[PDB]
This record gives C-alpha cells, structure tokens and sequence, in this order.
C-alpha cells in the first residue's frame, strides 16, 4: 500500500545460499 | 474416512515410486526443438513435439557442467525424484526422463498458458472470485504435498502455470524437500519469505501457508504486501507484523490474510490443531466446491488464449540457441543418480 515502483513489479528471481 | 484413506493410498504410491526411482527412457532425437519457452543459468525449457506420437511436450534441458558449478545437484536430485513420485491434478506430470552427455532432460506436459505472473501483470489484479479459484487449487495441492512430508518452499506467481482449461499446474520443485521435522535452509524469494526464515531460525511446513497468504494478496491487489526499495526493508516489514490491505478487499479476505500472514507461529492457519480445515472452512472459501475443484468440474473464470496447438503466444520468445553436445561424457558420478 505504498507508491508502486516498476522494479518491484518485475519478475522476481529465486535464490539460495 | 473417505478422504483420510485417499491420501493414505496416495502416500503408498509415493513411497513406492520413491524408493526405486525411474530411469532413462527416451532419446533426444525423438523430439525436435520448436521454440524456447524459457531459459536460465542452469539450463533451458523448450517446446518439443513427439515425432512418434504427434503431440507436444515441455522439455527442460539442464547443462550438466553448470549444475555442478552452481552447487545445485541435490536440488536437481530431489526435483527429479519428487516429480516422479508424486501425482496430483495440479502438479505437472513428468512424461519422460533421460540423461545424456553434457545434459539432463525432463519431458513434462506442455502447459499452454505460461506463468500466472504474466497474466496477473497484464490484467492488473484478479477479482476475489477469480483469485479464490486459484487459491483453492493451491490449498488442495499444499494439503496433498504436506501429507507426503514435502515442503515446496518457493510459492510465487512465477512458478504457477495456467493450463489449457484455466487450472493451475505447479512446476518448479527446485527447493522442494521431504522433511518430517524442521529445516534451516534459507531459500525462496524475499517478498515471499516467512518471518522465521528471515530470522535465521528453524522453520517447518507452516512457511508454505505464509506464502499462500502473500500469494492471495498479490493476486487480489496486483502487488505483494511486502515491497520496498531495499531487500533489508522488506525483511523488516515481514517480521514487523503489519499488513495494509487495499480499499476493495472484502472483510472476509482481510480476515483470512490476517490468519495466514501471522508472524506468531502458534496462531497461523494451517499450522494449528485442525490443520488444513482451518482454511477450507473459512468464510472466504464459502463458495468453493473443493471436490468439484479437485475433479476439475468448476468452470474456470479465465481461459488462456489457445486458438491452435503449439502456440507460444502466452510465453516470451527470448533468444533461440541450440544445445551444446560433447563426445566426452560430462556426466559426473553424482549425475548417475540424476
Ligand atoms: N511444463 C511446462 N510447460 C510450459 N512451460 C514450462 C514448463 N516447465 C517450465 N516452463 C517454462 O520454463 C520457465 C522456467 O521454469 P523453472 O523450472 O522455474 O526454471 P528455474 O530453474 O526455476 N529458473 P527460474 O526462472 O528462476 O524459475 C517457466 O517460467 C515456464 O515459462
Ligand atoms: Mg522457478
Ligand atoms: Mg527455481
């Protein structure tokens, strides 16, 4: 519920470390 | 007892196909590569057609050298072992599997609709009846996967495929793991991590129910509930325990999300005494016919554009690159197990 930014709406990538 | 014995019989088929996994059962010349459906550092996913049967399938190729390099063999071990031992209408069917020089292969049923991510982003946001339709399939899938001691650990619209009739086909089992107690592997996606995974503590199957609460939120609003400019701010919001709902969220949806997105592990739905029936009996699923969803008798609120077979209109063309083959077997000793 904030100001939407295009980077957060892109395809998210999984990870593991 | 009618559903208690069905899952009990499903655990038998699992443990049977689990102890003695399948073996290589095709050749790469049986399927020609039509177009690339996806790609990545570990490998690629191509749309191939059966030259001996005349039908299309989804061939996921994984570069054997790169898998050894990226420290992911065990994830390819479990993903191949789980995808052959499970069977569910909402899980993908591994039709064929065969190892080769420089590559490993997995022929899965071709899902013609692509990721849910693209449709959600294109449409903007789903309606609550539209999202309730997709959430129910995840609940019945998590109920069946949890009965087999499996944790998915990576629920997000990028790994949810919409089949030809509007139903969900789950694909990515990279972080899937059969475990009875707890686990401590930090994996997933920042926006979907449960607060215990963030605090570097031990977590159980309840993290799959936190992801369901985030997933329902993103489908009904068009954006995840925890997003920020830096990943550290996202981890701060998740553990804080504050969620702001949009104006158009129904009061029943706000209640179900408050139970799913519960930082307190002792109050989170799905991890209580009544188990999965905490969620299926909620007032939000009060229009959902669960047996009709499983039998796939409910009309889908959305059908992917499938005017003809072989159309990748819902996927992205990317760049088409052939697979590099070697004369020297790049198969490591661990790849024998596959
Ligand atoms: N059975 C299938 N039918 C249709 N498309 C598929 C199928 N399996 C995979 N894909 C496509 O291939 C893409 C990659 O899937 P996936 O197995 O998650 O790759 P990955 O190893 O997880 N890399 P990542 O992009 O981070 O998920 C998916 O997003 C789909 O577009
Ligand atoms: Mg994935
Ligand atoms: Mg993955």
């Amino acid at each position: 519920r904030g100001f939407l930014r295009s980077a957060s709406l892109g395809r998210r990538a999984s990870f593991h470390l | 007892n009618a559903v208690k014995e069905f899952l009990a019989k499903a655990k038998e088929d699992f443990l049977k196909k689990w102890e003695t996994p399948s073996q290589n059962t095709a050749q790469l010349d049986q399927f020609d590569r039509i177009k690339t459906l996806g790609t990545g550092s570990f490998g690629r996913v191509m749309l191939v057609k059966h030259k001996e049967s005349g039908n299309h399938y989804a061939m996921k190729i994984l570069d054997k050298q790169k898998v050894v390099k990226l420290k992911q063999i065990e994830h390819t071990l479990n993903e191949k072992r789980i995808l052959q031992a499970v069977n569910f209408p909402f899980l993908v069917k591994l039709e064929f599997s065969f190892k080769d020089n420089s590559n490993l292969y997995m022929v899965m049923e071709y899902v013609a609709g692509g990721e849910m991510f693209s449709h959600l982003r294109r449409i903007g946001r789903f309606s609550e009846p539209h999202a309730r339709f997709y959430a129910a399939q995840i609940v019945l899938t998590f109920e069946y996967l949890h009965s087999l001691d499996l944790i998915y650990r990576d629920l997000k619209p990028e790994n949810l495929l919409i089949d030809q009739q509007g139903y969900i086909q789950v694909t990515d089992f990279g972080f899937a793991k059969r475990v009875k107690g707890r686990t401590w592997t930090l994996c997933g996606t920042p926006e979907y991590l449960a607060p215990e995974i963030i605090l570097s503590k031990g977590y159980n199957k309840a993290v799959d129910w936190w992801a369901l609460g985030v997933l329902i939120y993103e489908m009904a609003a068009g954006y995840p509930p925890f997003f920020a400019d830096q990943p550290i701010q996202i981890y701060e919001k998740i553990v804080s325990g504050k969620v702001r709902f949009p104006s158009h969220f129904s009061s029943d949806l706000k209640d179900l999300l408050r139970n799913l997105l519960q930082v307190d592990l002792t109050k989170r739905f799905g991890n209580l005494k009544n188990g999965v029936n905490d969620i299926k009996n909620h007032k939000w699923f009060a229009t959902t016919d669960w047996i009709a969803i499983y039998q796939r008798k409910v009309e889908a609120p959305f059908i992917p554009k499938f005017k003809g077979p072989g159309d990748t209109s819902n996927f992205d063309d990317y760049e088409e690159e052939e697979i590099r083959v070697s004369i020297n077997e790049k198969c490591g000793k661990e790849f024998t197990e596959f």
